[PDB]
């Protein structure tokens, strides 16, 4: 989930960085292929009535949707004076999707251009 | 609780050459 | 040449080679009986007769061996939990070896009849051509069948010479091979009365002996002979196949609905016993009788036998497995090792809730806990965002009153929901799923497998009888009418 | 099974030697 | 003992019981 | 049974789609299409009717023994519905989530007030009337409309609560829900 939501920026015009909120990827109302979920779902191996022991806890019991956080660094280039239009570049680091909390997330590096109009 | 890999090996080693030899003997005796 | 679906018609007008191929089939069937018995003895685990019985291990021919008398083996064990006395020659392995020796002897006889087929016994003295006096053969065979039926009913099952048959408790707690006194009244037609089997076999053997004597002494009429084509072997083939799938439908029906010849301790419980609350009602009646007179809870439930609680469990349901869920029932959901107890649920303020049991039609069922009056009071909800029925807000607690869990009360965590989900399947039992690497999905009983195989074979033999009756009534047009 | 396979193989060998003794081809040319 | 309570005891768990399906006219 | 002729040229006996119900010191017009159901969520429920099509469209009244003499003594109607934020159903999920969309942090359900009234019928005792749009994070039925008509006559609080999914509410079940709402008269 490529986000920049709730991001604060501290630093100079040449480079300013900070942290932003990263949501899960899926809401708690999302159901897996077997119908299990968080807020709504099965939270149990419905396919077979003899497998709910302390090995499917990572898949059934946890169902975590705890948000992560990411760090992005920005830079201001090509400023405009007459109408206040800035367009620099950015580099963002943020965790990937943990699906439903089953496996740990990788780190995604996102580089590109950003644009803004100041009033 | 049955060594079925060994059972399969023994059964195939019995069935395949015995059937092969029996087929050869039958086709030899059918046409003298 | 001949088509591949006609190669067996070479022995239609060859009585000697017909006897040869019958002997070959008989040898194959006896050899299968011996080999199957030895396979089931090799894979059988006689350690726990109460909680891991033969029907939980996928045993097929061992219940049929047991039903007519053999109980102990050459290994020194007996299926009843007793340690073996002298087994003699007729143990499980002894019966299997006898079947194997019989198979070899029948194989040799089949070879002899294949080689020596042109016996004068099969030749008609009046005309010189090959013929069979089928009404007389039927009379001889009916006399022998009646003699065998009368002997089996008057000497084996009555115990005057044989061991008897398997008689058990109405709830399948205590059962053993015992002699049975015949029941000559209307109660003898009770399917669950064990006394109706010796009386049936005695009366049917007497009547079969009388009918065999009648067919030995009396020739058929010309009209009936020509109408049924009694001089043809294809007609008796059609009639015999008809009687055979009639008997197959009958044995499938008695298999599925249970009878005195179908013991619970040998073939497993019944889906109608699960649906109709047989073991559950008996367990509740025993608990109520103990609680009303003296013994309180958690000690009255300890009076409940381990076998009855195992019977009251949907995993033992024959109508719960699958077509391709192959193997033993232990391979489905583990080997049962103990009874955790009766999961009793109470509300926060205090009133006993009950988990609605799963019917046989449902692969999965919602977990609900409803009141004594019959009103839903709690559940394991799917949406988990509404109403006043989720477990964590109703506040139900599970107490348990049995073997491993006798006073362990759980109220706060999701263990209550887990025990409720286990309680919708009946009595909660502890299972070992690592010995056989168990699947998790429920398997079928030998009763269910027997019923399925026999009903499928019964319809296939209905088609076979219809085809053969077609062929024996329409022989002139199946061969040729010669432009007329 | 374990002993059943051994018994089957032994009696198969015995049947083969019995057939070789009794139901052999008749000895031609000397 | 209490045939009325045990009938109600098996009332919630299973509605297909013989004890329920027999003599249901009086209830 | 008794023998009587079939209905030919005899018109129709019911077209309003509302059947009267008289209870313990209350009366209300139930929807004719709806049927009774024995599903007491809250134990104070004395009557419950639900739609045969979709049981989310349901109505029930509660008879709660109470202390306050009149409904005005329950304070402001906002203060009243703050007390009755328990018969909506608290969330059974306690995990962290900021991914629901359009909801407060860690929440999967919300309720929006759309009506506050003090209607009167025949004697002078006032009726607290409310409309609530309940939006759940899955969005089932597009939300649910809770219409609440509450009062106390002698010493027992009488609270109508008709429920309607926003899917059915937009189709035209609004007429029947409002009919039940206006027909709940406590006599
Ligand atoms: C009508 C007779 C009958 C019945 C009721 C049973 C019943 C049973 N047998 Mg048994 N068996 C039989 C005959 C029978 N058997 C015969 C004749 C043999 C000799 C070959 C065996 C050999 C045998 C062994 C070795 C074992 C069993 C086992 C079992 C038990 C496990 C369930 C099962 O069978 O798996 C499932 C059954 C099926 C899936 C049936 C197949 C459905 C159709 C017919 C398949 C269609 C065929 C298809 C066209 C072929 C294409 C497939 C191809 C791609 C591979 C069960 C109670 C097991 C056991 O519990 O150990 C004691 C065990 O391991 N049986
Ligand atoms: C068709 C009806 C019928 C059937 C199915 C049975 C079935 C059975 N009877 Mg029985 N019985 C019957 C009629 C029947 N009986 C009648 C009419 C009588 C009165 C005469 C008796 C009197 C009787 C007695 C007194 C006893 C039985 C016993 C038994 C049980 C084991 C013996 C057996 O038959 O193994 C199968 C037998 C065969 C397959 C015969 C094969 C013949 C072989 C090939 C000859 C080879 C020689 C030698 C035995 C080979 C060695 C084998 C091995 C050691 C190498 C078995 C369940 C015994 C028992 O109580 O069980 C413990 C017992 O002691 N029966
Ligand atoms: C000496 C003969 C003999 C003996 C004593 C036994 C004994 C036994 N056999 Mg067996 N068997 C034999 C010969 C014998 N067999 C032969 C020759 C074959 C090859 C066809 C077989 C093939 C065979 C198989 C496949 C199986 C056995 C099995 C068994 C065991 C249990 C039998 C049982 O309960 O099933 C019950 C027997 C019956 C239900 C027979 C009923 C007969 C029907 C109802 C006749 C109805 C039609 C009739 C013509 C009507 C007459 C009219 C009337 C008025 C008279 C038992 C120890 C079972 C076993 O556990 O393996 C070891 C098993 O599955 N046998
Ligand atoms: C399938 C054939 C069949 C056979 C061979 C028998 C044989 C027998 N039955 Mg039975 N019966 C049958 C079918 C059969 N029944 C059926 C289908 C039913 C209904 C479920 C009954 C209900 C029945 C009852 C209630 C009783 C018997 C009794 C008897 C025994 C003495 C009756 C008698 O003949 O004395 C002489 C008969 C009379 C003096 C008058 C006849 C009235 C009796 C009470 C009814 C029984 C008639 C019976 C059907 C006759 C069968 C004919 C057979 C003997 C050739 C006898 C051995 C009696 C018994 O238990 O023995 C102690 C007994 O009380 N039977
Ligand atoms: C007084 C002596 C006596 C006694 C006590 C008995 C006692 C008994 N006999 Mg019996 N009988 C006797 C004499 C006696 N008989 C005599 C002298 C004869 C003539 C030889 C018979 C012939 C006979 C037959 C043919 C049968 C019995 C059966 C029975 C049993 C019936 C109960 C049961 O098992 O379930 C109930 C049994 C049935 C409901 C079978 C009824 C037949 C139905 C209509 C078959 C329907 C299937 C058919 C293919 C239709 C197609 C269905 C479609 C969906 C495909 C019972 C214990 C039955 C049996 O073997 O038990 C398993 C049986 O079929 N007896
Ligand atoms: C005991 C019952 C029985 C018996 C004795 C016979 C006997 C015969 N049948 Mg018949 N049939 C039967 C039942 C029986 N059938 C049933 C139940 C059906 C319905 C499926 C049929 C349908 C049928 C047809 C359509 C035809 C025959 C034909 C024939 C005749 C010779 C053809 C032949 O078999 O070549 C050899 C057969 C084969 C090589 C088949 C290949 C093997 C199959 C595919 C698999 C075998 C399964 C397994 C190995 C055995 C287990 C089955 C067992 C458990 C039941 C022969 C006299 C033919 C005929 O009318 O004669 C001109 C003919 O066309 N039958
Ligand atoms: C699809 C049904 C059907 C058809 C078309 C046939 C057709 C045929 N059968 Mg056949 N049969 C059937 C079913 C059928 N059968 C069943 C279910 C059985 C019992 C297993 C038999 C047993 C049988 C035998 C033993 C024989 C035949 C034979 C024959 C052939 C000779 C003509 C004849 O007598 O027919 C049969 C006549 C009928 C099927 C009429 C049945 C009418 C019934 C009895 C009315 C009873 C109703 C009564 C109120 C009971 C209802 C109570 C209810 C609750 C159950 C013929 C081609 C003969 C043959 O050798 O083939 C050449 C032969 O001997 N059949
Ligand atoms: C060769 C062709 C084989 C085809 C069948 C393969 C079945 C799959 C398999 O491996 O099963 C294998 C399974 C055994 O399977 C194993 O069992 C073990 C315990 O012994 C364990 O539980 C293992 O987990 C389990 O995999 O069963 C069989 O051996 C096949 C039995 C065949 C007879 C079944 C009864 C059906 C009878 C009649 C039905 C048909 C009627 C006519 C048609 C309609
Ligand atoms: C373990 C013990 C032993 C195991 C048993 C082994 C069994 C061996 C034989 C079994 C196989 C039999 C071979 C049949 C050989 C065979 O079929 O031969 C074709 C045969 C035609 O026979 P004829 O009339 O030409 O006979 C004259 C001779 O030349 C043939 O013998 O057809 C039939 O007999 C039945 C008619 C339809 C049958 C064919 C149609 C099948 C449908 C296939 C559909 C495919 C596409 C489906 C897509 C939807
Ligand atoms: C010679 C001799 C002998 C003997 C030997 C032997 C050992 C034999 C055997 C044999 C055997 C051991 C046999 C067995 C068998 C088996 C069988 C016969 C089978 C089968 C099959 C079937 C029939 C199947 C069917 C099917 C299929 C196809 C698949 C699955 C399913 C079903 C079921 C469908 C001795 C030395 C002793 C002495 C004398 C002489
Ligand atoms: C020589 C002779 C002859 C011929 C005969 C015959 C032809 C026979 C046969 C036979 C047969 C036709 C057989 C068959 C069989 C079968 C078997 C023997 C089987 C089996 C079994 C098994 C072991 C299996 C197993 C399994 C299963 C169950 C499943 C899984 C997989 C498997 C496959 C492993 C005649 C009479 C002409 C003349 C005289 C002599």
């Amino acid at each position: 989930l490529f986000t920049i939501k709730e991001f604060d920026g501290k630093g100079t015009l040449d480079s300013f960085s900070g942290d932003f909120l990263v949501p899960s990827y899926r809401g708690s109302t999302f159901l897996d292929p077997k119908g299990r979920g968080g807020a709504t779902g099965y939270d149990n191996a419905i396919a077979l009535p003899a497998k709910a022991d302390a090995d499917e806890i990572q898949r059934l019991n946890n169902k975590s949707y705890t948000p992560g956080k990411g760090s992005a660094v920005f830079s201001v280039a090509k400023v405009d004076t007459e109408t206040g239009e800035i367009a620099g570049v950015f580099e963002s680091i943020q965790p990937s999707d943990t699906e439903m909390g089953a496996h740990p997330a990788k780190d995604i590096k996102i580089t590109g251009l950003w644009y803004g109009q100041l009033t | 609780e049955v060594n079925i890999l060994g059972l399969t090996a023994t059964a195939l080693f019995i069935i395949i050459p015995t059937s092969f030899l029996l087929i050869l003997y039958v086709k030899t005796a059918a046409s003298e | 040449g001949l088509p591949w679906y006609r190669v067996h018609t070479v022995v239609i007008n060859d009585p000697g080679r017909l006897i040869s191929v019958h002997l070959m089939h008989t040898a194959l069937v006896a050899g299968w009986a011996g080999a199957m018995t030895l396979f089931e003895i090799a894979v059988f685990d006689p350690s726990d007769p109460v909680l891991n019985p033969m029907w939980r291990q996928g045993m097929f021919v061992l219940p049929f061996l047991t039903r007519l008398g053999v109980t102990q083996s050459w290994g020194g064990w007996t299926i009843s939990g007793e340690t073996s006395s002298n087994p003699g020659i007729w143990s499980y392995e002894g019966a299997a070896a006898s079947h194997i020796v019989l198979s070899g002897l029948l194989f040799l006889a089949s070879v002899w009849h294949w080689v020596y087929w042109d016996l004068e016994l099969f030749r008609d003295p009046r005309t010189g051509k090959t013929a069979l006096d089928l009404p007389k053969i039927f009379g001889i065979h009916l006399f022998l069948a009646g003699l065998l039926c009368f002997g089996f009913g008057a000497f084996h099952v009555t115990g005057v010479f044989g061991p008897g048959i398997w008689v058990s408790d109405p709830y399948g707690l205590t059962g053993s091979v015992q002699p049975v006194a015949p029941s000559w009244g209307a109660e003898g037609f009770d399917p669950y009365n064990p006394g109706g089997v010796p009386a049936h076999h005695i009366a049917a053997g007497i009547l079969g002996v009388l009918a065999g004597l009648f067919h030995l002494c009396v020739r058929p009429s010309i009209r009936l002979y020509f109408g049924l084509s009694m001089g043809s072997i294809e007609s008796v083939l059609s009639s015999s196949i008809a009687a055979v799938f009639w008997a197959a439908f009958v044995v499938a029906g008695t298999m599925w609905y249970g009878s005195a010849a179908t013991p619970i301790e040998l073939f497993g419980p019944t889906r109608y016993q699960w649906d109709q609350g047989f073991f559950q009602q008996e367990i509740q009646k025993r608990v109520a009788q103990s609680t009303s007179e003296g013994l309180s809870v958690s000690e009255a439930w300890a009076k409940i036998p381990e076998k009855l609680a195992f019977y009251d469990y949907i995993g033992n349901n024959p109508a719960k497995g699958g077509l391709f869920r192959t193997g033993a029932m232990n391979s489905g959901d583990g080997i049962a090792v103990g009874w955790l107890g009766h999961a009793s649920f109470k509300d926060q303020e205090g009133r006993e809730l009950f988990v609605r049991r799963m019917p046989t039609f449902f692969e999965t069922f919602p977990v609900v806990l409803i009141d004594k009056d019959g009103v839903v009071r709690a559940d394991v909800p799917f949406r988990k965002a509404e109403s006043k029925y989720s477990i964590e807000q109703v506040g139900v607690s599970v107490t348990f009153y049995g073997g491993e869990l006798n006073g362990l009360t759980f109220t706060d965590p999701s263990t209550v929901k887990k025990y409720a989900r286990k309680a919708q399947l009946g009595e909660i039992f502890e299972f070992d799923r690592s010995t056989l690497q168990s699947d998790g999905v429920f398997r079928s009983s030998p009763r269910g497998w027997f019923t399925f195989g026999h009903l499928s074979f019964a319809l296939l033999f209905f088609f076979g009888h219809i085809w053969h009756g077609s062929r024996t009534i329409f022989r002139d047009v199946f061969a040729g009418i010669d432009e007329d | 099974m374990e002993a059943l396979v051994y018994t089957f193989l032994l009696i198969g060998t015995l049947g083969i030697i019995f057939f070789s003794i009794f139901f052999r081809e008749p000895p031609r040319i000397a | 003992q209490r045939v009325r309570t045990v009938l109600d005891m098996d009332d919630p768990a299973k509605e297909e019981t013989v004890k329920e399906l027999r003599k249901d006219i009086n209830n | 049974a008794y023998g009587e002729g079939a209905n030919v040229f005899g018109r129709v006996t019911n077209k309003s789609g509302f059947v009267p119900y008289a209870g313990d010191s209350f009366a209300l017009l139930l929807p004719s299409k709806w049927n009774p159901s024995d599903e007491k969520e809250v134990d104070s429920i004395v009557l419950r009717y639900a739609d045969n099509f979709d049981a989310v469209n349901n109505v029930y009244v509660i008879a709660q023994d109470t202390d306050k003499s009149s409904i005005q003594d329950y304070g402001s109607p906002e203060e009243f519905i703050s007390q009755f934020g328990y018969l909506l159903g608290r969330q059974a999920w306690a995990g962290q989530t900021v991914s629901e969309g359009g909801f407060d942090a860690n929440k999967v359900s919300s309720a929006a007030l759309l009506g506050v009234a003090t209607e009167k019928d025949k004697k002078g005792k006032t009726y607290y009337k409310f409309e609530i749009l309940s939006r759940t994070a899955d969005g089932n039925e597009g939300g649910r409309h809770q219409l609440v008509k509450a009062t106390v006559s002698n010493g027992k609080l009488y609270l109508l609560k008709v429920q309607a999914g926003d899917k059915r509410w937009f189709k035209g079940t609004d007429k029947e829900c409002l009919g039940v709402l206006d027909s709940f008269t406590v006599v």
